[PDB]
RNA sequence: AUGGUUUGGCACCUCGAUGUCGGCUCGUCGCAUCCUGGGGCUGGAGCAGGUCCCAAGGGUUGGGCUGUUCGCCCAUUAAAGCGGCACGCGAGCUGGGUUUAGAACGUCGUGAGACAGUUCGGUCUCUAUCCGCCGCGCGCGUCAGAAGCUUGAGGAAACCUGUCCCUAGUACGAGAGGACCGGGACGGACGAACCUCUGGUAUACCAGUUGUCCCACCAGGGGCACGGCUGGAUAGCCACGUUCGGACAGGAUAACCGCUGAAAGCAUCUAAGCGGGAAACCUCUUCCAAGACCAGGCUUCUCACCCUCUAGGAGGGAUAAGGCCCCCCGCAGACCACGGGAUUGAUAGACCAGACCUGGAAGCCUAGUAAUAGGUGCAGGGAACUGGCACUAACCGGCCGAAAACUUAC
């Protein structure tokens, strides 16, 4: 999606990849978790594709997505629960909760989860 | 550069006073009932029982 | 595209499918001393960009032993007419390695 | 986009083989020398039983120019080279014979000669 | 002189009769309304206020819905004054009178005012145009400072150093409008006008030409 | 006679430190004017000059040689001005020259050594306190609290110029040559705005490919190697790109040309007066501007409710119009500010569709021994642009915020 204007995530921009997917791993995994803000508010358009993809599953929409997960148990609740749960809600499926500071370094936390009304 | 002179009193003090933190707006909220002060930013979060309140 | 109510009106139809690769021959008016004549240009689309109105094409030519390429608009008026000869196999969008080919090697697989 | 200490190929018979621009004419300053700009030129390589000889300085009308030149009706036109002929004080060629394409500047800037002489003119 | 206010759409591309390329902004020179009249016997200065833009009527203030309806007119976004010469030039404008586009003809020369897009904080390289030091040839951290700033020990008033750079009202002269659209209400203006596309712009006869 | 721009002379200033030449970057001022502007006499026929008055608005090139300034030269140009400001500018840069220690040549000295003689090499430190300057906010003020739109005292910016075409090959001139005045087009340099075109860039785009490791394996992919390397590359930013600008007109004038005429019966552009007269000056163009303390103007909105001391004034509380914070954002941005949205919603994300970029996905089938090719199929993939769509987030919310009166006149 929308690349970052300013300076990348991690420290670099393969980082901030390497970053992106684990934290989708990790999303689609446990169903929420919670990390710093710029970091949930980088995350939703990412995963919010990645179920896209995961909705309309084929085999060529399989692979899209594990060119980027990289995990096979996490592609499979995805493209098993995952995608026929949302198959009838078009977007948004992911909502950011806004948390207490870290205390180390005060950095604004937040709580990244998919729905499920 | 280095300082050619020592600030007076009245100088040091006119720009320290500007190093200040403000206070933050806090609005209530119901938690197990009890009525509580949180800042705004936190009240959904407060409402889903994300934030440890002491 | 906002601005496709304007361009419509000074849209030009007409105008023949190709594809970068295919050779071409361009049908341009010149003025010669306030009199019309057409100057037929024969040669290779290398390119396309496009743009709707602000489409444009290049066509690449090897005349007397130095290359020539013309850019110009797909719905210029200056064109009265251009023709297809043939339909060229390409891999690419855009044919720009074509600069550094002479005769032999600037040869275009043709589509059969 | 010629400009001072820039090379150009002869696009004519006298016998020069290579020319190194040595000014822009047309104003104080001036910068670049597209199509039908009038340079002043030494010649660097020459032809060794031609008429010109290596050192001369000549003035010289630039014919062909590899960076894009756009026209009046927005097209553009661009050659593979860097073409100059070698011209007298009256614009007309100092050879007898032009090899290659020529721009269509060449008529609004009142070459004739040269533009009859051309073998095509685009 | 005439006058209207318009907003920047974009850029384009049209041709003329004798086949030669126009690049041309186009310009939303929409429905403004007259709001107010400035009169020398009141005001000190003639000029007219016109009103542009739609804005829902639950946006605007009190006062501004106050004073839109003591001119009788619905509120609208945008309000901005043109300033006449005279009393005669100014009578033919009253209150609740409309205009629209057609009042430009073909071939017309205009004066379209704008605010310039922002830079930001800018170094005298892009903000002046300074000449840089060298690249190389032991050039120490000055590849791009402005260098020096030059009796009195006194940097004078005016210095050409960084700073911010764009938004300002800019104006641009004796632009040629190609062609009045009069079904969108749409002007096409040879050139380039300041701003963004969206942006408000004022459309004048040129003072010039 | 001027000046302290040249060498000087003095030693008043600093030895408990005032960087020494050129060059780069950036200036500012003078006019003793290089071009452009207005003039006059010409030993000025016209052209072109000579010389001289006014005139400082803008402009005043790129290279070769030398460390150089200086200077000579090469091409141009309308022109390639002369100077002041620590011979401007090293807490802005350089270190080529000069000015430490190494070494050599010539010369001087018995020698250590020396030479306003030469030659090669040779550490240029610093986090900006104050003034100054460029930008940006917070507070208070402008006699109630607010909000729109503005006047402008006062400042800032800009001011360059060529060639060609008509008039006219006429005036003049033995001829050659060569016009005045006035219109038009196209340029050079400089500046501003902009991204339709051209071109550059592209660290979440598409494709190709090398080495290696992994996904059990094939297929298909992924991590690392400068984004591994290559071919393209929409948006944004930009110039090498596009468009526009320097005006026109008025006023007072300079050198100057004059009109009407005294003292001084004539004369005298003058002491009274009245006119013409320049890129200089004032307006005119663009921009900032009421902290312009004379703190402006035209409007519009709220236009009211308590408590306390002692009723004099004050203090406190709660409100209106409105604003801010929190929230969703921006092509606005260091922060702040600015601008937009906030469920009565299209602000951002997602989703759908389009535009555009890439260039024919996977799987399957067919052909080939295989490399690989064809069909399914303008395929698949995808960011910025555009239109739809409340699916997700803009929230059952906090803080600020409105009137002593008097005098005179009507």
């Amino acid at each position: 999606p929308k690349p970052t204007k300013g300076p990348r995530l991690g420290g670099s921009s393969s980082h901030q990849s390497a970053l992106l997917a684990n934290l989708a791993t990790s999303l689609f995994e446990h169903g929420r978790i919670k990390t710093t803000e710029p970091k949930a508010r980088a995350l939703r358009p990412y995963a919010e594709k990645l179920i896209t993809h995961a909705k309309k599953g084929a085999l060529h929409n399989r692979r899209e997505v594990m060119k980027k997960i990289r995990d096979k148990d996490v592609v499979h609740t995805l493209f098993a629960e995952i995608g026929p749960f949302y198959a009838d809600r078009n977007g948004g499926y992911t909502r950011i909760i806004k948390v207490e500071n870290r205390k180390g370094d005060n950095a604004p936390m937040a709580v990244i989860e998919l729905v499920r009304e | 550069a280095v300082p050619k002179r020592r600030m007076s009193r009245a100088n040091t003090r006119s720009r320290r006073a500007q190093w200040k933190a403000e206070a933050p707006g806090l609005v209530t909220v119901s938690v197990a009932g009890q009525q509580r002060k949180v800042p705004r930013r936190l009240l959904k979060a407060a409402r889903l029982g994300l934030v440890d309140l002491d | 595209n906002t601005l496709d109510f304007v361009d419509q009106a000074s849209l030009r139809d007409d105008i023949p499918t190709f594809s970068p690769g295919d050779t071409v021959n361009v049908h341009v008016k010149v003025i010669e001393g306030s009199k019309e004549r057409i100057q037929v240009f024969k040669g290779v689309v290398i390119r396309r960009q496009g743009g709707g109105i602000s489409e444009t094409f290049t066509v690449r030519k090897e005349s007397y032993g130095v290359g020539v390429e013309r850019t110009f608009p797909v719905h210029s008026p200056n064109i009265d007419h251009i023709d297809v000869l043939t339909r060229g196999d390409v891999r690419r969008a855009k044919l720009y390695y074509l600069r550094e080919l002479r005769g032999k090697k600037a040869k275009i697989k043709e589509k059969r | 986009m010629i400009q001072q200490e820039s090379r150009l190929k002869v696009a004519d018979n006298t016998g020069a083989k290579e020319i190194l621009c040595i000014r822009v004419l047309g104003g104080s300053s001036r910068r670049y020398a597209g199509i039908g700009d009038v340079i002043v030129a030494t010649v660097k390589d020459a032809i060794p039983g031609g008429n010109v000889k290596r050192g001369d300085v000549v003035k010289a009308v630039v014919v062909r120019t590899v960076k894009e030149r756009r026209r009046a009706d927005g097209s553009y036109i661009k050659f593979d080279e860097n073409a100059a002929v070698i011209i007298k004080n009256d614009n007309d060629p100092r050879g007898t014979r032009i090899f290659g394409p020529v721009g269509r500047e060449l008529r609004e800037k009142k070459f004739m000669k040269i533009v009859s002489l051309a073998p095509e003119v685009l | 002189r005439k006058g209207i206010l318009g907003t920047k759409l974009g850029m384009t591309q049209v041709f003329d009769e004798n086949n030669k390329v126009v690049p041309v902004t186009v310009v939303k020179a929409g429905p403004n309304v007259v709001t107010r009249i400035r009169t020398t016997e009141r005001d000190g200065y003639s000029a007219v206020q016109l009103a542009y833009g739609e804005i829902s009527p639950r946006k605007v203030i009190k006062p501004v819905a106050g004073q839109f309806a003591a001119a009788g007119v619905n509120p609208r976004r945008h309000v901005a004054e043109l300033r006449l010469d005279d009393e005669a030039a100014v009578a033919e404008y009253e209150v609740g009178q409309e205009l629209t586009a057609e009042i430009f003809s073909d071939g017309a020369y205009v004066d379209v005012t704008g605010t310039s897009k922002g830079k930001g904080f800018a170094g005298t390289m892009k903000r002046h145009g300074f000449r840089g030091q060298g690249a190389a040839h032991g050039a120490q951290a000055v590849h791009r400072r402005p260098g020096s700033i030059g009796t009195p020990g006194r940097v004078f008033k005016g210095t050409r150093m960084s700073g911010r750079m764009g938004n300002d009202r800019v104006t641009t002269q004796n632009l040629k409008v190609h062609k009045v659209d009069a079904e969108n209400g749409v002007l096409l203006i040879k050139g380039a006008i300041p701003g963004r596309n969206g942006g408000l712009v004022v459309v004048r006869s040129a003072i010039k030409r």
